[PDB]
RNA sequence: ACCCACUCCCGACCCGGGGAGGUAGUGACGAAAAAUAACAAUACAGGACUCUUUCGAGGCCCUGUAAUUGGAAUGAGUCCACUUUAAAUCCUUUAACGAGGAUCCAUUGGAGGGCAAGUCUGGUGCCAGCAGCCGCGGUAAUUCCAGCUCCAAUAGCGUAUAUUAAAGUUGCUGCAGUUAAAAAGCUCGUAGUUGGAUCU
């Protein structure tokens, strides 16, 4: 029960933290 | 501009001392610790918080 | 297309010679006008004397005051502007001081917000700015 | 003018990409398995293997009965058999390209003294060798990267003048004996 | 700074001389090897692995806060002596002393992306500053100043500059010219470049 990388990326793909949310989602996927 | 605010935040920051801690291994024994930590005994990162 | 004969070496070599001068890196290196206009004269570092403390306002969208210094070079008498890198490092420099000055990372190009500045300070009065900033050495008295 | 020699080499090459995640994991596994000190000790063996593969690829482009191919192919194959990396029954120039870094890392004295039961781990072997407790054929060796020749495998023993052989006890046992 | 002991040269010369040359001093230009710990017993965060469906037994194998215990091993240093050498120094060889934990204490750069590694906590508030490039900072800053933690190389690691690769962005191999940079307004014409079958 932590944070969801999918939701994080979908909500912050165009903000300042896009480069970090992409990295976290890639870590979750692979 | 006006050269009168130089060093502002560096002089404003409160001074905090470093905590004394046990010394770090060096050389062949430091790189053994990383191997044991990452491979033999184990989607997140080494410095993940919470 | 291009000529492809067995007796074409002179044509190929002369055409390559002529067309290399349209490469701006090659022309800049091999023409000699960019070596005479370089204040350092081909050197990586140079020493100079501080004339004045200046403040250069940054280019938009940034809004700040980069703290630089005007320096006259000892070996040729030319005048340059040098950026003082870290936080509060302008407080270590005083007028009429001798400073060591280096390039600023882009081979004669400006870097970042700072407009028209190609140089940075490394040492003041034979003390590195890093040692002064980290409190390893102090200004001589 | 001096009577000096200026011939020297660099024994390693750095990787082109400094932060390749797959290569960082692969190299630390070798470091941990063979008890190496730093990444430079992997790039050295890897350089030596790279130069061996490059000579073989150059010989393999000659005629099968080229006089230089049969002279420097036999020499390279014999050299590889002598240290124990290549097999006796595989002396063909195409089996050099099947060699791996792990083959070369297994012939180190540090690995061998551990695999012969002298040391309790690969890190105990390192200190045992560096502390002058091991000899190979009556000669004391304290270089962990000493590549063991095949007909030297049987002559790795404890030093004749060490507490683990027939030597006197070290300073600590002597000092504690007089403590009472 | 020391010496003609080595390599050689010169002279009337087996004997004399040589800042040639050799030896020490300074020396992180650069290159090679290689310390900064190892082991055992304990008890767990524990982990796999065998049996008990399960509770559990684990002495089979493994990692770590171990401010938990324990003696075993060693240089680095101090320092007899020999050895080295023209005389020494250094290396090598050997008696004696020499290691438990703020020590006989590893550093240099980083933690948004390129590019490995924290939207942690405190301060500042388009200021100070960071930033090779994109960019960060306007009161909840993943980027500044610090603490903690983390990672890259390691007795080394940053910066400036020249240069090679990357650059099939100088193209012989091997690029382009309708619209992105670009075919002369058109034709003649010398040098240059290139030139159809065909002979045993
Ligand atoms: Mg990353």
């Amino acid at each position: 029960l932590g944070t969801d990388p999918y939701e994080d990326f979908q909500e912050n793909w165009n903000t300042k933290h896009s480069s970090g949310v992409t990295r976290e989602l890639m870590r979750e996927l692979n | 501009g006006s050269l009168a605010r130089a060093g502002k935040v560096r002089g404003q920051t409160p001074k905090v001392a470093k905590q004394e801690k046990k010394k770090k291994k060096t050389g062949r024994a430091k790189r053994r610790m990383q191997y044991n930590r990452r491979f033999v005994n184990v989607k997140k990162g080494p410095n993940a918080n919470s | 297309g291009k000529c492809r004969g067995l007796r074409t070496a002179r044509k190929l070599r002369s055409h390559r010679r002529d067309q290399k001068w349209h490469d701006k890196q090659y022309k800049k290196a091999h023409l000699g006008t960019a070596l005479k206009a370089n204040p350092f004269g081909g050197a990586s570092h140079a020493k100079g004397i501080v004339l004045e403390k200046v403040g250069v306002e940054a280019k938009q969208p940034n809004s700040a005051i980069r703290k630089c210094v005007r320096v006259q070079l000892i070996k040729n008498g030319k005048k340059i502007t040098a950026f003082v890198p870290n936080d509060g490092c302008l407080n270590f420099i005083e007028e009429n001081d001798e400073v060591l000055v280096a390039g600023f990372g882009r081979k004669g190009h400006a870097v970042g917000d700072i407009p028209g500045v190609r140089f940075k300070v490394v040492k003041v009065a034979n003390v590195s700015l890093l040692a002064l900033y980290k409190g390893k050495k102090e200004r001589p008295r | 003018p001096v009577a000096r020699s200026w011939v020297c080499r660099k024994t390693y090459v750095t990787p082109r990409r400094p932060f390749e995640k797959s290569r960082l994991d692969q190299e630390l596994k070798l470091i941990g398995e063979y008890g190496l000190r730093n990444k430079r000790e992997v790039w050295r063996v890897k350089f030596t293997l790279a130069k061996i593969r490059k000579a073989a690829r150059e010989l393999l482009t000659l005629d099968e009965k080229d006089p230089r191919r049969l002279f420097e192919g036999n020499a390279l194959l014999r050299r590889l058999v002598r240290i124990g990396v290549l097999d006796e029954g595989k002396m063909k120039l195409d089996y050099i390209l099947g060699l791996k870094i792990e083959d070369f890392l297994e012939r180190r004295l540090q690995t061998q003294v551990f695999k012969l039961g002298l040391a309790k781990s690969i890190h105990h072997a390192r200190v045992l060798i560096r502390q002058r407790h091991i000899r190979v054929r009556k000669q004391v060796v304290n270089i962990p990267s000493f590549i063991v020749r095949l007909d030297s495998q049987k002559h790795i023993d404890f030093s004749l003048r060490s507490p683990y052989g027939g030597g006197r006890p070290g300073r600590v046992k002597r000092k504690n004996a007089k403590k009472g």
